[PDB]
């Protein structure tokens, strides 16, 4: 199962973000401080 | 996935979004309304959808109402050199007169075959879609300043002590649980040690800013004729309370009415009454106080 | 045209639109809206050969949806935005009514010309032409895809009198928005 | 109103005539 | 057969029909009105009415 | 674990 | 089991829950109400559930009322190119006309077979479900600031002494038991030794914040036409007291009424009276003061 | 009183006829309701006959069993708003 | 025209910020985030004069 | 007058029973 | 109202006819 | 009086059916 | 605008059969 | 009961609808049928 | 509701991120 | 909306623009 | 009211009949 896939479509996956519309004024992110973004980014 | 949020000066982008969305909203709302003010003794006998007329008049195209089969369908109409024939563009399909048309203005009073053109404004100098852009940005940034003022008008009571578990047990069991008579050490431990950040440099500022928003709405309003004027005549609050200079707001209301004067020229031809009145009515209580005929009880209830 | 009027996810351009990159979306056509778009040579062919020599046209004639033109191009499109240099090109433009062009003006690529102008030395290479190369060309639609928004409310501006040269002057504005919508069934036929 | 109705009928009759000789 | 009170609030009153509504329809007609190519030997191309589908 | 909805307590 | 609670700055999550729940509640309440304002001489003779109509109109779908068996059942209806046939989607089951339908607007005044479409708003620019999102967040954070202001407006009387059993016997037997004339040592033992934490930097701030909440409700209110207007005409409080600029709130009320104007087009056809009035009535005292006919005594009591 | 208490727990009651005298019954795009499929709270006073909803079939003609909503369009229960202010209070 | 200038210039500079003042990198940012714009009363701070009209 | 009401009541009774077995 | 009632009866009769030849 | 209305209704019925097959 | 009709009153060659002569109507001028 | 009664979620202030129906289709093996292709 | 940190535990992982902030360590 | 800098990365390009401002370096 | 009373009597009579053949 040896597949040198290709190098370029892996290095964009680390620099890609969907940026969905999470609404402000909800309890998904209460204080909306910039910490839950850090959790969801490094994980 | 992709996510790395800025800071919590995200609000300083949310604030400018509120301003930008307010300008866009107030601008297109104000021209969403503006092509219906007059409506002129609404469908006495005349087959005109006046809503479609007034929308056409505020894009300044000179409509022409005449006869189609004796029932006044709208048509489009784009020193005195007289117009007679159906040279102009015609919007209906088969209802065209196919006969002698004329303009019914000055050939006689009430005689010629009808196709009268109605201007939006008698003499045209500037479009009022520019004046509505002229005030809405000024209005936008005063709405900015109101939103920015009430967004920072929020208040905390700062406790101040060397940190780890001296004053936390204090506020828990004796402030938010409401308790009077809390006992403390003599170590200056409330000798203005707890402090309040207040914004009483903000709430006297708040009401005056709302009055500036309010009279700027009124100073856009009396420009485009939409006015609180007749009720201000019967309420005796005529001048310097409603800071509007009544002789200017009854001035700008009147220019739009005598722009639609050729509907009276048409009205004299076919023997009917159409007056361009200026709508200021809103119902179920005004219609009740103007009638108090018992059939109007069975209408409403 | 029998393919267009079935329940099918084909034949549209929904995959160019915003959310329709991934996804699946079906349309139909009703044939009370389809038009075809060919040369007049093709129209003359099938009027001369097909519906003429086919023995049975009991309902088969689709000729009532045929837009014809002598050719599908006399219109010229700008590439390579440039500055126009020569007096001869400019008073050539004066023959077509362009009063406002002088030797200080640029040409954007958002402009068209709609007359044969590519012989000019400032237009060769820059400006190309709109034509199917194979000329056997059928572009079939519905009318609900194309949309056409003209604005002629301020259709005739008031005249300017100018008594000192005794010379009246008129203007004509009109606004127009000609676009098409990719949410409908479209089939192109060439030899490309 | 009656006159208008009569006029409409006349127009429709004329239109009908303008499409068939019968 | 047994009565009790056969109308209780829901799913005791739903074993009957329970408001047959908006049945799936051929109001727009495939294979007859559309999928149609019996279009007459006309004269010209007169018009094709374009309607902005608000509804 | 609980994601819920209900009301009308 | 699993439990380890945070602190008693749980309140600083309870505060933001009150704000978040207030925005959600006020937003969906305000559109829970908004599709019933007009109701238009309620069921004179016409078989329309007007509540189901107005709910359909505020999702902007153009309904079409016509005839079904001569009794006006609702149907859904999605330059002038005329509509005639029943091409549109039809919601009832077997009551369809199966015959010549038409739009009854401009073909004549009062003649054609009825299927008239009613717009929510005559000219549509922005949906008002966006304006209700536009103010409710601004309203949400001023409700935040009111709740945060009255949550820290609670007051204790701090006793201050070296701890173990000097001043406890004092407050027990001589303050909360109400006793006057408590005797103390000369050791400065109340020479401003007991102190009060007050929040008189908070209660002058409180009333002005409620007025900001109040006039922001009124500034959302007059936008969407819902107004206190007719009673403000008869009360003489017309301008700059109700800070609303009357010519703008009688403006935005009127656009929704002349959006529902085609119900008058229908009303002229079948010979009946339907006027789109604007409901502002609330009963058992208004119905008493407008009648004071003794049969209305046996109705109420 | 028994009606309004039932309406504020949001159950759609249905008033109709029982022996021509309007006893309450419980009643839990437009798809019409006709029959007595719903739950019935009285004992023997049931119509045992053609019921209908009297809303849009005609104005004033069909046999009566009309449902009454607490609120025309329902978004949030007001037992939550009463919890919303009473803690602040 | 110039009195309309002066009105527009007056309401264009009538906008208000609450300046925080501290030595920069991540001391007072966590303060305003979790305890001012999220509305929180009872924020606790160090004795280092950190709101003594700071 | 009384008949006008009973005649209206029985026509709705026929119409709400015809639709129980209708092709509609 | 009487006319409307008559119309309803006519419609119901037509519907009844449209289901059975008898 | 009644006829005046039915005569108006049928003329619109003729006019909206003539335009379905008209040269107009 | 269009007043005189192209593609319906014009762009027609679907209208001629008769075995005849004289479509030659030199019309009068302005 | 092809559209069921709706569900409002006031926690998200949301309206959810379902559509149910029972379809069934089969071929009876007792009628004449043929097939013309290149198998 | 009532946000509680019901575990409160011990760790065995180590850190000296030679970096200006969290951000530059993510980079 | 909600403007986020979802990449946060490392660079390998170098700079001493012998210039008064950004502007004069553009010149 | 009289009609309602008559209806009630009819219903009670029917109920009585539905319990005994006599």
């Amino acid at each position: 199962f040896k597949y040198f896939d290709d190098i370029r479509p892996f290095l964009d996956e680390i620099y890609k973000t969907r940026e969905r519309y999470t609404p402000f004024y909800d309890d998904r992110a209460d204080y909306n401080t910039n910490s839950k973004s850090y959790y969801d980014y490094i994980s | 996935r992709g996510l790395n949020v800025e800071l919590s000066k995200e609000i300083s982008k949310r604030v400018v979004e509120h301003r930008n969305r307010f300008k866009r909203l107030m601008f297109n709302r104000y021209l969403e309304f503006l092509p219906l003010l007059i409506n002129y003794t609404n469908r006495d006998t005349v087959g005109i959808d006046f809503i479609q007329l007034e929308s056409a008049l505020r894009q300044n195209i000179n409509v022409v109402v005449g006869e189609a089969r004796n029932k006044q369908i709208m048509i489009l109409g784009y020193q005195k050199r007289l117009t007679k024939e159906d040279i102009y563009f015609i919007v209906p399909d088969y209802l065209i007169p196919d006969d002698c048309l004329q303009i019914h203005k000055l050939y006689d009073n009430c005689m010629s075959g009808n196709f009268v053109v109605m201007q939006n404004k008698p003499i045209q100098y500037n479009s009022d879609i520019e004046i509505i852009e002229h005030y809405t940005d000024e209005l936008a940034e005063v709405a900015l300043s109101r939103f920015s003022l009430i967004m920072q008008a929020k208040f905390s009571k700062i406790f101040k002590s060397e940190i780890n578990d001296e004053s936390i047990n204090q506020l828990v069991s004796e402030i938010y649980n409401g308790a009077p008579f809390v006992k403390m050490s003599p170590m200056f431990n409330a000798d203005d040690d707890i402090i309040d950040l207040t914004s009483n440099s903000v709430i006297p500022a708040l009401t005056e800013m709302k009055r500036e928003y309010q009279n700027k709405i009124s100073e856009l309003s009396n420009y485009l004729g939409i006015n609180s004027l007749a009720v201000d005549k019967e309420s005796g609050v005529s001048d310097e309370e409603a800071k509007s200079n009544r002789g200017f707001t009854t001035s700008n209301s009147n220019i739009y009415l005598k722009g639609r004067e050729p509907i009276t020229f048409l009205s004299k031809r076919y023997g009917l009454d159409i007056k361009p009145y200026y709508d200021d009515e809103t119902t179920s209580k005004i219609s009740m106080v103007d009638t108090l005929k018992d059939e109007s009880s069975d209408i409403n209830g | 045209i029998l393919n267009l009027q079935n329940n099918s996810a084909k034949y549209n351009e929904v995959h160019r639109a915003s959310g329709g990159a991934i996804g699946q979306y079906t349309t139909v056509s009703k044939l009370k809206d389809i038009v075809i778009l060919t040369t007049d040579s093709l129209k003359s062919y099938l009027l001369d050969t097909k519906i003429a020599n086919t023995f049975q046209i009991a309902g088969i004639d689709f000729t009532d949806h045929v837009i014809s033109f002598d050719d599908l191009g006399g219109v010229f499109k700008v590439t390579k935005e440039f500055k126009l240099q020569n007096q001869d090109s400019i008073d050539f433009l004066r023959a077509y009514g362009d009063y406002q062009s002088q030797l200080g003006d640029t040409i954007p690529v958002g402009a068209v010309f709609t007359y044969d102008v590519s012989k000019l030395k400032e237009f060769t290479g820059n400006v190309e032409e709109i034509k199917p190369k194979s000329d056997l060309y059928a572009f079939i639609l519905d009318i609900n895809s194309i949309k056409y928004k003209r604005y002629t409310k301020g259709m005739l501006k008031p005249p300017f009198h100018n008594p000192e040269f005794d010379e009246v002057t008129h203007w004509i504005h009109y606004y127009s928005f000609k676009a098409i919508s990719p949410f409908f069934n479209k089939i192109l036929i060439t030899d490309q | 109103v009656v006159l208008e109705q009569r006029i409409a009928s006349l127009e429709q009759q004329v239109t009908t005539f303008l499409s068939s000789q019968m | 057969m047994y009565e009790g009170n056969n109308m209780r609030s829901m799913m005791g009153t739903s074993y009957e029909d329970s408001r047959l509504n908006k049945r799936t329809e051929l109001n727009e007609n495939m294979s007859i009105d559309t999928n149609k190519s019996e279009d007459s030997y006309g004269v010209q191309i007169h018009s094709l009415s374009k309607q902005s589908f608000t509804g | 674990n609980t994601m819920f909805e209900t009301f009308v307590n």
